């Protein structure tokens, strides 16, 4: 509910130590592909995060509904970014419960 | 093996075939039929029905 | 045997690192991708190397 915004601009981007950070499966994007990102460039970046359950991930995509498209975050008709998920199990819940 | 998922290792085998050019070596379970000729029907020459 | 990141880099038609440098596809490559977990048979927790 509560998504946090970084601009990021001015600056050498470098797409292929992204996957040395976080351990994910696939680089999914929209509006361009994933193996061309270095060649071309962009007028500005926007990142986003936000922690999500395992059901509603094909949720954050271009035109769906249900909650978290509906109340929470929504895509837009035309984006033309890149959308990262990974699963967390270890960093991120507690026998009691993550509150 | 503390490492997360997408740092895991991965065996990979890439079975990479080539078309039918060469007379055929390879293949499998596909029972051979009495060749009858000057007749219209149905044919399986290595693979390519018509 | 490959990392996890780099088992979409088996296809055609891509970049990377195994892709350029170290296995690379033909654009008009047929056949079949067959690839597993293997981290109970190639793992150590000293490191594999």
């Amino acid at each position: 509910y509560a998504w946090n915004r970084k601009r990021i601009s001015n600056c050498v981007a470098d797409y292929s130590v992204i996957y040395n950070f976080a351990p994910f499966f696939a680089f999914k994007c929209y509006g361009v592909s994933p193996t061309k990102l270095n060649d071309l460039c962009f007028t500005n970046v926007y990142a986003d995060s936000f922690v999500i359950r395992g059901n509603e991930v094909s949720q954050i995509a271009p035109g769906q509904t249900g909650n978290i498209a509906d109340y929470n975050y929504k895509l837009p008709d035309d984006f033309t970014g890149c959308v990262i998920a990974w699963n967390s199990n270890k960093l991120d819940s507690k026998p009691s419960g993550n509150y | 093996p503390t490492y997360g998922v997408g740092h895991q290792p991965y065996r990979v085998v890439v079975l990479s075939f080539e078309l039918l050019h060469a007379p055929a070596t390879v293949c499998g379970p596909k029972k051979s039929t009495n060749l009858v000729k000057n007749k219209c029907v149905n044919f399986n020459f290595n693979g390519l029905t018509g």
